[PDB]
């Protein structure tokens, strides 16, 4: 009955055969959308001398993954979960210059 | 898809797939790694200590056996992105380094 | 001792214990947390760059 | 190769190596190591504070 038990059993579903190296699109040519942004810190330097630029930023991504779904009223109302982010698919946006 | 995980969990299935073994078939025969340096910007040449800084993308190919499908039987997928960290890879680095950075920045897949 | 180590065994034990958890009961009920600092030492304040340490 | 792979998981099989013990037969014989320094470059000497960096 405690909301701990029940995200318990929620965790052991959702990766039950969750493979974290497929991108999670029911159909192949489905195509996932990556809400992406930036939320700058602050800017940290700007070396003239050496052209290059520092900056202390939070990187927003978003998306949507069909695997990791379920019925809040089957796991006590649990609406949404922490977990860490190296059990799960992500994107591999890169900072190219 | 369920079809694309059941095939990457099959050509990395580390029972039948070792990562440390090069793919070599016959025998002896060599593995052929073909090499192309891109240049995106040459950061900085630093005269004083003699080194050369650059920002490239270091494209490789070479053949690996073991990781063959048949398309029709995997819904007729005809390419998949696996990471690079559970394949066999080539140790190529850069050679004449200095600071002592023998390989690349990020791994991609 | 063997009594503790037992003790330890039982309570980390991962078949009834998960630390990506919150321990909270009672539905949606939040975690209380205390939080208080023990300055040891002010190492220094670099005013050209605008860094301090402490620890 | 299936035989590299095979050679490797055999010599390997951890029911039958432990890389723990030292290889070292008749009672309290020795393993002996042959060292060799091949230098790649001399990167620096810093005067200063007293340090040869080399690869
Ligand atoms: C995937 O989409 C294509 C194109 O719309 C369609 O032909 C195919 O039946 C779909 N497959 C599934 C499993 O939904
Ligand atoms: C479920 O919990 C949310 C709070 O996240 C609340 O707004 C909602 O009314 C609850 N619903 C039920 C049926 O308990
Ligand atoms: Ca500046």
């Amino acid at each position: 009955e405690t909301r701990a038990h029940a995200e318990e059993r929620l965790l052991k579903k959702l990766f039950s055969g969750y493979n974290k190296w497929s991108r999670p699109v029911a159909n192949i040519s489905d195509v996932v959308l990556v809400r992406f942004g930036l939320s700058i810190a602050q800017l940290i330097d700007v070396d003239e001398k050496n052209q290059m630029m520092t900056t202390n930023v939070w990187v927003k991504q978003e998306w949507h993954d069909y695997k990791l779904r379920w019925d809040p009223a089957d796991y006590e109302n649990v609406t949404s979960i922490r977990i860490p982010s190296e059990l799960i698919w992500r994107p591999d946006i890169v900072l190219y210059n | 898809t369920d079809t694309e995980e059941r095939l990457v969990e099959h050509l990395l299935d580390p029972s039948r797939y070792n990562k440390l073994i090069r793919p070599a078939t016959n025998g002896s025969e060599l593995v052929t790694v073909q090499l192309m340096v891109s240049l995106a910007q040459l950061i900085s040449v630093h005269e004083r200590e003699q080194i050369m800084t650059t920002n490239v993308w270091l494209t490789q190919e070479w053949e690996d056996y073991r990781l063959t499908w048949k398309p029709e039987e995997f819904d007729n997928m005809k390419k998949v992105r696996l990471p690079s960290k559970h394949i066999w890879l080539p140790d190529v680095v850069l050679y004449n380094n200095a600071d002592g950075m023998y390989e690349v920045s990020f791994y991609s897949n």
